């Protein structure tokens, strides 16, 4: 039972604070990545265009 | 995005500016060089007859 008591109150918010923290992560890595993306299409114009002309 | 975009839509018109004028006085310089072409191929059949 201490070991329970371990893992609903000691580990268990351990791991909701980790959950908050990573969700939170994960948006900020799909913010970087739609950003990453937006530069892409940036380099894709800018060298389709100059081979263009 | 939009100012590249436009961007090329302008370099487009551009080309299409020089495409259009070179071919406005080809077609121009073709049908005057037809007309004189037309005359002497006459001008000849004319002597023939």
């Amino acid at each position: 039972e201490r070991s329970k008591l371990d893992l609903i109150e000691e580990v268990e918010p351990l791991v909701r604070t980790l959950g908050d923290k990573l969700r939170k992560s994960m948006g900020r890595m799909q913010r970087e990545l739609d950003t990453l993306q937006q530069t892409y299409e940036l380099n894709d114009l800018r060298l389709k265009k100059n081979i263009s002309m | 995005i939009e100012i590249e975009k436009m961007e090329k839509k302008i370099n487009d018109s551009n080309l299409l500016m020089k495409t259009k004028i070179s071919d406005a006085e080809e077609l121009v310089t073709s049908t005057e060089l037809k007309l004189e072409e037309l005359k002497v191929d006459l001008n000849r059949k004319r002597y023939k007859l």
